[PDB]
């Protein structure tokens, strides 16, 4: 059955917290790459209508 | 474990105070750390030494969670207003971390990299960065040499990040 | 194929129902407008010949959030609950 979904990790996102927090104070007119990889994941997704 | 949310609440409040501080002064956290280290038992009993060690590894953990801007500050403006909160950190590294959070007369890779990252961050954020780096790392010879001895150990670690 | 794919469909349905709350809308589209696929996919939504946990979980909470919408004819619900009742050597 499915009986739900395992969460598994709340910790790696807390790691990403410090990663991107460091990158913020690092960079300072450019655009952020997170939205770019986002759009890549979205275009990679099936354009079907199921 | 328990609270991988309360540490997130800390991140929130620290970034809030960071912008507020930006709007010279020293951070209250190191004063809290000092207060708790004073209010520990002054005794030499191995119970006291282990309790102090437990408390200093917890301080290391918390400092590694918050950003590296809390240690070095950010944006050393001019030469006269320099070394603010840095002397507080060096005092803490000298009094306490050399005892427990050390091995081989050197610090741990964690706080070394956290430190050097906040340094390179503030210095490139500041003007005349190469000369100010050289200035701070010359004063470290006089105020907190363990850092340099640590940067001696963790060099093949840090040099890729810093370059 | 309408059996094996319906498994994956209800799978992602309950997954987003956990990430969100209260009945994602995409299944609600195919419910009213695509009745053949609705019933073809609604079978594995109820084919759970397994014991129920003492506390509610994702599956049963999903089914409850479905039934309050006055869908799910009670025949399939009755079938659901009764199925979950259960020398040479």
């Amino acid at each position: 059955l499915v009986f739900g979904g395992r969460t598994g990790n709340e910790d790696i996102i807390s790691r990403l917290q410090e990663m991107v927090a460091d990158l913020e104070l690092q960079q300072d007119s450019q655009e952020h790459f997170l939205f770019e990889i986002f759009r890549r994941r979205l275009q990679a997704l099936t354009s079907g209508w199921s | 474990t328990g609270n991988e949310d309360i540490i997130s609440r800390l991140q929130e409040m620290v970034a809030d105070l960071e912008l507020q501080q930006d709007l010279s002064q020293e951070h209250f956290l190191f004063e809290i750390f000092r207060r708790r280290l004073q209010a520990l038992t002054s005794g030499w009993s191995v119970a006291a030494s282990l309790q102090r060690q437990r408390e200093l590894l917890m301080y290391k953990r918390i400092l590694l969670r918050l950003p590296s801007s809390v240690l070095c500050g950010s944006s050393f403006q001019a030469e006269q207003p320099i070394t603010a909160r840095c002397e507080q950190f060096f005092h803490l590294v000298n009094s306490e971390m050399r005892n427990f959070c050390s091995h081989g007369g050197a610090l741990t890779q964690d706080i070394t990299a956290h430190f050097f990252r906040g340094l390179l961050n503030a210095c490139l954020r500041s003007r005349d960065p190469s000369l100010m780096v050289d200035f701070i790392l010359a004063k470290c010879q006089t105020k907190c040499p363990l850092i340099l001895t640590s940067a001696l150990v963790w060099w093949p670690s840090l040099e890729p990040v810093l370059l | 194929e309408p059996h094996s794919q319906a498994l994956q469909d209800v799978e992602k349905a309950i997954m987003v129902f956990e990430h969100t709350g209260n009945i994602p809308v995409t299944v609600m589209e195919a419910s009213i407008f695509r009745r053949p696929y609705y019933v073809s996919h609604f079978l594995p939504a109820l084919l759970t010949p397994r014991v129920l946990p003492k506390v509610p979980d994702s599956r049963v909470a999903f089914i409850e959030s479905l039934k309050r919408a006055d869908k799910i004819p009670p025949s399939l619900y009755s079938t659901y609950c009764q199925a979950c009742s259960a020398e040479p050597l």
